């Protein structure tokens, strides 16, 4: 028996992974991105989207 | 169980699922809950 799952490794991963699943189907096609920072400037966050 | 339909909430947007003829012509209750997206995926054990 065979499961194959689309949740994120613990952090962004699993969040951009739940927009995925959230706001669309499976099968369906778009991009998503790897690496994701915090700005030096006009940051007081270190929070990330 | 698929996301929201066949309308929307109003008034109550719960869903139960029932099971019948098992011992019993009228249907009993097996599963209670709300509805949400985008997908939920229940197993149960049913009796014959």
């Amino acid at each position: 028996k065979l499961r194959i799952i689309h949740n994120g490794y613990e952090g962004q991963k699993r969040n951009q992974c739940n927009l995925m699943n959230k706001y669309g189907k499976l099968g369906d096609k778009f991009i998503v991105y790897t690496s994701l920072g915090v700005n030096p400037n006009n940051s007081s966050n270190k929070l990330m989207f | 169980i698929p996301p929201y339909n066949l309308s929307t909430h109003g008034d109550e947007r719960w869903f139960k699922l029932y099971i019948k003829h098992v011992v019993d012509n009228n249907s009993h209750i097996i599963y209670s809950g709300q509805l949400t997206d985008t997908n939920i995926n229940i197993t149960l054990f049913i009796p014959l």
